[PDB]
């Protein structure tokens, strides 16, 4: 098959945002047809902790948020476009898997 | 301690071979995450690397749970001393300059 | 909260020293005062120790550890 | 300045204790001798005792071993240096045995080649 | 003789075999999604992890 897929992961809107949008303009720059992004529900890693050290004051937790985005992106081409469209100097914690299936 | 002699030429092979290592303290495990199938018990060894780095004359820094160690030349002189092995013998350590 | 109290038994003990003889009397004899010597104990015919593996005698079971060899006549 | 059996065999008992090894206790001494692993000992007798004087000697005879016969003990445990841990300490030796290979695994010496050759004839 | 004893009944809920990973506490451990930390060191390194109080 020539259907190559994208998971652009990372836990910011605006960087994957970015870099969705560099790698569909790229890959719209060739006459391609290329499906459109596809946005997983962002799971949450929600951790409830108590704050005091020890065991006195009021009962007061820390809630911290951990908010992961994955996007999938789907095309046909062959694989030295795909290694040729990846190294664009890619801003940092955009985590990136290219899966051939 | 409770530590052989054996054991101790085999960690002083060790060291001498290695040099610059770091270390996870564990014991009473029978399998290592990265410093397991030297065909040598790994209690012995890691008591054998206690010994060297707490006899008072290398010091240590212990954080994040691992051991990272600064192997002195006082050491080099007492291995040398000890052992008897002429530092001619470079570490194969110094290549990919 | 107190104490564990670990006294009422035992306030001291000795340590527990075997006065191994330091001369193979009581271990290993001759009885004979020659070049060729008999030996006291029974020839092993097991292949899972070695060829100079000696046993020694209890008053039953001799106890090697490593193999708890017991004679019986199945 | 000299050159002779005790001048060698104070570094090679040395050597030997240093690198660990040594067989201690009355077990795997016997054992060692009765396996026939190594081809030497040095035994000692300056107590009042000759059955086990005897008992070694038709041993070694049955080992084809010639037994070596040293004056003065003593001498060897003077002159192979007893420094040991700190400032004091003089562990004596009665025994001498040397694991895989008479001589040493870690150096090439021609000790060996002359006890051999003079052994032999 | 050290196999004689080792290993005889499985400890399948062996609280010891966890700690601290970054300073080897017993209580208050963070397993889940694997930080594997007393709750105060997590607290201390929280927000280099990547979670951050939004809410």
């Amino acid at each position: 098959i020539h259907r190559i897929r994208i998971t652009l992961t990372s836990r910011n809107v605006k960087s994957l945002e970015k870099v969705c949008a560099d790698l569909i303009r790229g890959a719209k720059e060739k006459n391609l047809k290329v499906k459109g992004p596809v946005r997983m529900p962002t799971k949450t890693l929600r951790i409830t902790t108590r704050k005091t050290p020890c065991g006195e004051g009021s009962k007061t937790w820390d809630r911290f948020q951990m908010r992961i985005h994955k996007r999938l992106i789907d095309l046909h081409s062959p694989s030295e476009i795909v290694k040729q469209i990846t190294s664009i100097s890619i801003e940092p914690g955009v985590e990136v898997e290219v899966t051939i299936a | 301690m409770l530590m052989p002699k054996k054991n101790r030429i085999a960690i002083y092979e060790l060291l001498f071979k290695e040099g610059v290592m770091v270390a996870k303290k564990d014991v009473h495990m029978p399998k290592h995450p990265e410093l397991a199938d030297k065909n040598v018990p790994n209690l012995h060894v890691m008591k054998a690397m206690q010994s060297l780095k707490s006899r008072g004359y290398v010091k240590e820094q212990f954080a994040w749970r691992h051991f990272y160690w600064y192997l002195t030349n006082e050491g080099i002189q007492y291995l040398r001393d000890y052992l008897h092995l002429p530092p001619e013998i470079v570490p194969a350590t110094l290549r990919r300059s | 909260k107190k104490r564990k109290k670990k006294s009422y038994t035992t306030p001291k003990k000795n340590k527990h020293k075997r006065k191994k003889v330091k001369l193979a009397v009581l271990k290993y004899y001759k009885v004979d005062e020659n070049g060729k010597i008999s030996r006291l104990r029974r020839e092993c015919p097991s292949d899972e120790c070695g060829a100079g593996v000696f046993m020694a005698s209890h008053f039953d079971r001799h106890y090697c550890g490593k193999c708890c060899l017991t004679y019986c006549f199945n | 300045g000299v050159m002779d059996v005790n001048t060698a065999l104070q570094e090679v008992l040395k050597t030997a204790l240093i690198h660990d090894g040594l067989a201690r206790g009355i077990r795997e001494a016997a054992k060692a001798l009765d396996k026939r692993q190594a081809h030497l000992c040095v035994l000692a007798s300056n107590c009042d005792e000759p059955m086990y004087v005897k008992l070694v000697e038709a041993l070694c005879a049955e080992h084809q071993i010639n037994l070596i016969k040293v004056d003065d003990n003593k001498k060897l445990g003077e002159w192979v240096g007893l420094c040991k841990i700190d400032r004091e300490g003089k562990p004596r030796k009665v025994v001498g045995c040397s694991c895989v290979v008479v001589k040493d695994y870690g150096k090439e010496s021609q000790a060996k080649d002359v006890i051999e050759e003079y052994f032999k004839c | 003789g050290h196999q004689q004893l080792y290993w005889s009944h499985p400890r399948k809920f062996g609280q010891g075999s966890r700690s601290c990973r970054v300073c080897s506490n017993r209580h208050g451990l963070i397993r889940k999604y694997g930080l594997n930390m007393c709750r105060q060191c997590f607290r201390q390194y929280a927000k280099d992890i990547g979670f951050i109080k939004l809410d």
